[PDB]
RNA sequence: GUGAACAGCCUCUAGUUGAUAGAAUAAUGUAGAUAAGGGAAGUCGGCAAAAUAGAUCCGUAACUUCGGGAUAAGGAUUGGC
RNA sequence: GAAUGUUACCGCAAUAGUAAUUGAACUUAGUACGAGAGGAACAGUUCAUUCGGAUAAUUGGUUUUUGCGGCUGUCUGAUCAGGCAUUGCCGCGAAGCUACCAUCCGCUGGAUUAUGGCUGAACGCCUCUAAGUCAGAAUCCAUGCUAGAACGCGGUGAUUUC
RNA sequence: UGUACAACGGGGUAUUGUAAGCAGUAGAGUAGCGUUACGAUCUGCUGAGAUUAAGCCUUUGUUGUCUGAUUUGU
């Protein structure tokens, strides 16, 4: 109450909340939190060891490319074949 | 917007929702105490013939046979078999708390569903006695 | 903004004139609350005094205990069914309209709230906060 | 005898007459009072009202039920290209007034702002001002002395620009032209700023910055031919009233055997000047900013701009000027913003905005997603994606 | 309640104004000359790299035209006896 | 501030978007549209509504459990305030949307696998039961290959 | 054809396509609708509108000239296959 | 809306009208005052009542968008695609319009009244009054807001080749 | 005779709610000889199909259009 009268008394002072913050560096007390990335909230993503947990989503990912994950000629039929028939259906249906 | 939906399903004019009647059912403890009413003067026959599942009072024992010999009445039933479908549905829908979600789930499957179910066999056969 | 309430109120939508019948949400034996008038209402030519959420009325009970009935007490209303926006960006409401007895000093009768209280009044009234078991 | 029960009358009568607007631009009836110790400076600039949007905000208020919270609150944005200075006009003091002595305009001017002058463009010669362009041959004389007859005499000094209407979406081709009034030392330095500035541009950033609060004059939505019901808020008569329940039942029942001026009567609503004032600036925009629709809060890459474009304007591709509420016309209207004519002693004026989040959903329907790649991400992939 | 008009209430507000309203608007206005010096400094730096490619007395009548008019004017005005200032 | 999920569609739900309606259970139940609301109102059910995401997830339409649906959950045991956690945690972000949108379109494909065979049986099919009209075809062509040589 | 039905709605035979027209879509009207929350606080007065409605089953008070009241009231239901 | 050379742009302001209002809250403070019981205000801040002017980002209402879908009866042989039922009926419904059912905004200089004074005679006391003069009310006149004299005005651009 | 204008077309943005056609072993049963026939409905191709300026945004495409009449002088 002495620091809100010497600054602007009652309804005029503006405490810094972020002041009293226990923090692992002092330089991190006046840091804006995101809270919106791409239509996600910030919040429900942080977590610790959420870098190996990418870690091991990245290895999956790996796994999965090995494996092949991501990747016009039928029985006696050429592609020139199924051009026509393709082009001759359209046709009739038109 | 229409005359007909807004005159029927007005906020004043709400029913209760079937996770609450699942619930409701889910406990043998909450069906026995539906079951087993205090007298009420408001309530259409004095709070006894009261319709779990439609969450509905009747006035005599013959409206509430009538009742469970109808198409509505069996229409409730059929819906209140499945997933309840809460909040966590929805979130797990969008890609949020799913593991929470699939938790529910499986439990649904093995314990709070086939309890649901011999409690409304339980009261199937009550009420068949009974009326 | 009445006596006993802490602090300034901002505004509500309007869900409750005069003559609106709401349910009783304490103990005290009430079934329903009749409002006959708003404290703090306006003066204007053919407006209807109305009442929000958090807002002290007069209220007759009609429903209730015998020895309740036939007299005019003070009451807060507690849930409306009128939906109205808050400041984080929402517009909500409740199922029904809804309110408790209290004395002009702002106390409950009753000794419980039993259904959801709104924030408004909560914050509004700490008697109501210290009475009620949900807040939202 | 006396009316039973008071009630205030029906309407303002301030704001009379209710007719239609001389102009699509509303006149600038007051500049803020000049100091002779502050720098040179604009009062006024022009821009064009795009439309409206949501933003989050994080109040710091003390003494309010909201400190320390989050309010979600209505702007509106207004497209400002900077505006270019061709003119300059001098003022002096008269016992009839304000009386303008002499104009000086700059040597080249832009088909934009000779498309002002004309009714029909296409058909003309295109011959504006080019006798005039002849008088900056040879050191400029004449030129020069009509400097110094408005240093030597006048009392007010104006700038006058145009807006430079090519940049924003509208159809239009025509500019508007319009005098600023210039606030700051001796008439000498005023003339040799607009001098100095002539063909130049001036940015809006070089007028106005955030947080502070500017003043709306435009003309507002034109309704045409209303009732008194909607015109002046009258009650409605009861049902199947002869002749008509949306009137006054009574215009008269007292001596002076006419209709007074002070009774509501049937006509035009809307279209009418309006100045309204004390409206705070959220956001200074720059057009080639990337991301200007962003915060600090809300890292998404995105600019002001809604998806599908503001509704009826388009995108918007230039310096943007964000204040909260709302402003007097409609979209795609010219608006002139003017500083305050007084030093505001409210704490609202001293706030410093600070933006958590600015909604940029589609405004042409029932919008749920800020951005395409959000749309598609939510979606998936669609049938004819594969 | 005291009126917008009511006079301690204007004197109070009239104290406050000298302050720190009047501080911030004079510091407002500073930055604003300052950007303006720099953005009228940006264009002459933009139209010096595109040249780059490339390469008092105020008595009397303003102009014969003027002269012409004006005197016109005032005979018309005499002839017609529909002068403001002179019989 | 915090972006939320229909209740009935799984849409987003921005600030000052949508309405809200508190059941008697202190139960929120947030829609983002009218539509939404309306439909909860009348009651129909979600997961007979095709256009809804529960809808979608129950019959197969796109996949509903993969490990980068597992990164999103309410952290109800709060973490202090960290720089460089909340670097990685952007990033991160970023990268699991990357590898999601990857995996979405792979069981997309999947799932859309077999129509070219379908349509190419459906139009052998065809050709082979309309002669007639293909002898007008060739007709046609003829005809207008003899136009254009002369 | 639907339907208890010469009801209302649609159709076959037969007969008409007549009644000054064109262009725009201000206010006020004439005729017809919808509306959040509340529910007669409106008004001399619930004026006007709204609500009810067919059919099957259950059930139905006072009073009474014993014939009635009565469709009293109050409830459950209705499609397709 | 004719006319005073024509035509165009930017302005001035005579005159006329004029608008804001009330309550509560924090702090001052459980302080002054008071045996006690009780209990203020100025300065500094925050909301709301009534009124007024706008505005449609959001929420709500509205639908001939006859936009999409569905239902009854009949008719076009059936499917498909459609007609009619004086907008057939039911659900959603953009755009537009709109709501204290939604949101925003609504000020500051001179002169005064009652009254309190200063100097000071009348009247060798005295006296705010006689001469002179200081302050002072939601009052007055302005600032600000609306219109702009169609017979008030200024500055500026162009001014015809048969 | 051009960041020219228009009529279409394209891409976005929105509204609704999954088109027509084909197929299945899903379908209470019933009839004839496990099969076949009928069968409300269900499922797949299919957030499909339809509409989207008439006062939405945008546009390297296609096809065209650019013209008559009257009056005015210090
Ligand atoms: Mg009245
Ligand atoms: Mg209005
Ligand atoms: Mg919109
Ligand atoms: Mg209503
Ligand atoms: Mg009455
Ligand atoms: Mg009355
Ligand atoms: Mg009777
Ligand atoms: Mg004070
Ligand atoms: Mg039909
Ligand atoms: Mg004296
Ligand atoms: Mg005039
Ligand atoms: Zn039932
Ligand atoms: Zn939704």
């Amino acid at each position: 109450r002495d620091i809100e009268a010497e600054n602007g008394g009652a309804g005029v002072f503006n405490v810094n909340l972020k002041d009293k913050y226990l923090l692992e560096d002092d330089e991190w007390k006046n840091d804006i939190m995101p809270e919106i990335l791409d239509g996600k909230n910030v919040y429900d993503f942080l977590d610790p060891e959420i870098a190996a947990k990418l870690q091991a989503l990245e290895e999956e990912e790996e796994k999965l490319e090995n494996e092949g994950f991501y990747n016009e000629i039928y029985d006696g039929f050429e592609a020139s074949e199924v051009d026509d028939i393709k082009e001759k259906a359209a046709w009739i249906r038109n | 917007m229409g005359r007909y939906s807004v005159k029927r399903y007005k906020t004043k004019r709400r029913t209760r929702d079937l996770d609450l009647i699942y619930n409701d059912l889910s406990t043998k403890e909450s069906v026995q105490k539906l079951l087993n009413q205090p007298l009420d003067e408001t309530k259409p026959g004095l709070g006894q013939h009261y319709c779990i599942h439609c969450a509905k009072y009747m006035e005599t024992a013959i409206a509430l046979k009538t009742h469970l010999k109808g198409k509505v009445h069996k229409r409730r039933v059929k819906e209140l078999r499945g997933v309840p479908y809460t909040q966590e549905v929805s979130d797990a829908a969008a890609g949020y708390n799913l593991n929470k979600f699939l938790n529910r789930v499986q439990e649904i499957t093995q314990s709070v569903g086939p309890e649901k179910e011999s409690n409304e066999a339980l009261l199937k056969e009550h009420l068949d006695s009974t009326l | 903004s009445g006596n006993g309430a802490q602090g300034t109120k901002f505004r509500i939508s309007l869900g409750l004139p005069v003559g609106a019948i709401m349910n009783c949400a304490d103990n005290s034996g009430a079934r329903n609350l009749y409002i006959i008038a708003v404290k703090g209402s306006g003066s204007r030519l053919n407006r209807l005094p109305a009442a929000s959420l958090g807002d002290m009325v007069m209220a007759t009970v009609k429903k209730g205990k015998p020895e309740l009935r036939k007299k005019v007490m003070p009451a807060i209303v507690v849930r409306q069914a009128k939906s109205w926006r808050r400041r984080d960006g929402v517009f909500l409401y409740f199922e029904d309209n809804a309110g408790v007895i209290a004395n002009p000093k702002g106390e409950m009768k009753g000794s419980a709230i039993t259904g959801p209280v709104g924030k408004e009044c909560a914050d509004l009234w700490p008697r109501v906060a210290s009475n009620s078991g949900v807040v939202v | 005898s006396h009316r039973k029960y008071e009630a205030p009358r029906h309407g303002h009568l301030g704001f009379l007459p209710r007719k239609r607007a001389a102009s699509i631009r509303a006149r600038v009836k007051a500049f803020p009072k000049d100091d002779r110790s502050k720098p040179v400076a604009l009062t006024s600039f022009l821009g064009y009202k795009a439309g409206m949007t949501t933003i989050v905000r994080d109040l710091d208020r003390p003494g309010s039920k909201f400190h320390k919270r989050e309010v979600v609150e209505a702007v509106t944005v207004v497209d400002t290209p900077p505006v270019v200075v061709v003119g300059v006009v001098g003022y002096v003091e008269t016992p009839r007034g304000l009386r303008s002595l002499t104009t000086v305009w700059a040597e080249h001017l832009s088909d934009e702002v000779k498309r002002r002058f004309y009714k029909n463009w296409y058909k003309s010669k295109k011959k504006a001002f080019t006798k005039y362009s002849a008088k900056y041959a040879q050191d400029g004389a004449g030129i020069e002395r009509e400097l110094a007859r408005i240093k030597k005499y006048a009392s007010v000094v104006r700038v006058l620009v145009h807006t430079q209407i090519r940049k924003t979406p509208l159809a239009q081709k025509k500019a508007h032209l319009a005098e600023i009034q210039l606030n700051g030392g001796s008439i000498s330095e005023k003339v040799d700023w607009a001098r100095e500035h002539f063909e130049k541009t001036v940015a809006v950033d070089s007028v106005f910055e955030q947080n502070e609060m500017i003043d709306a004059i435009a003309v507002t939505k034109g309704h045409g031919f209303e009732g008194v019901t909607h015109r002046w808020g009258t009650k409605k008569l009861p049902r199947k009233t002869h002749r008509g329940l949306r009137k006054v039942a009574c215009i008269g029942a007292w001596h002076p055997a006419h209709v007074m001026w002070s009774v509501a009567r049937a006509g035009q609503r809307g279209y009418h000047s309006r100045t309204s004032i004390n409206h705070k600036i959220y956001r200074v925009g720059k057009g080639d900013d990337e991301a200007n629709g962003a915060t600090s809060f809300d890292r998404t890459k995105k600019t002001i701009t809604p998806m599908g474009g503001f509704v009826h304007y388009g995108e918007i591709k230039n310096d943007f000027i964000m204040v909260k509420g709302c402003i007097p016309g409609n979209r795609k209207r010219i608006v002139t913003l003017r500083k305050s004519l007084y030093t505001n002693t409210s704490r609202k004026a001293l706030e410093e905005v600070s933006l958590k989040w600015i909604d940029t959903a589609s405004k042409f329907g029932k919008g749920r997603f800020q951005t395409p790649a959000e749309k598609h991400a939510f979606m998936g992939t669609l049938k004819k994606d594969l | 309640a005291k009126s917008l008009r009511a006079s301690s209430h204007l004197n109070a507000k009239s104290v406050k104004r000298r302050g720190v309203f009047q501080k911030a608007v004079d510091a407002r206005e500073q930055r604003i000359s300052d950007k303006l010096k720099e953005d009228l400094l940006k264009q002459k730096l933009e139209d010096l790299k595109k040249k780059e490619e490339q390469g008092i007395s105020t008595s009397g009548w303003r102009d014969g035209r003027h002269h012409t008019y004006k005197k016109a004017k005032l005979m018309k005005q005499s002839k017609k006896k529909t002068s403001f200032t002179r019989f | 501030m915090r972006i939320y999920q229909c209740h009935f569609c799984s849409s987003p739900c921005y600030p000052g978007h949508g309405i809200m309606f508190v059941r008697n259970d202190a139960k929120e139940f947030r829609f983002c549209r009218s539509k939404c609301h309306k439909a909860f109102k009348q009651r129909r059910n979600p997961r007979k509504l095709k256009w809804t995401k529960a809808f979608r997830k129950a019959a197969g339409k796109e996949l509903a459990v993969d490990s980068t649906l597992t990164f999103a959950q309410r952290r109800n045991v709060p973490v202090r305030y960290n720089r460089e956690l909340v670097a990685t945690t952007l990033k991160a972000m970023a990268r699991i949307e990357e590898i999601r949108q990857k995996r979405e379109r792979a069981f997309y494909k999947n799932r859309m696998r077999g129509n070219k065979e379908k349509d190419f049986l459906r139009d052998k099919k065809l050709v082979e039961s309309n002669p007639e009209l293909l002898r007008i075809r060739e007709v046609e062509i003829a005809r207008k290959l003899a136009k254009e040589q002369e």
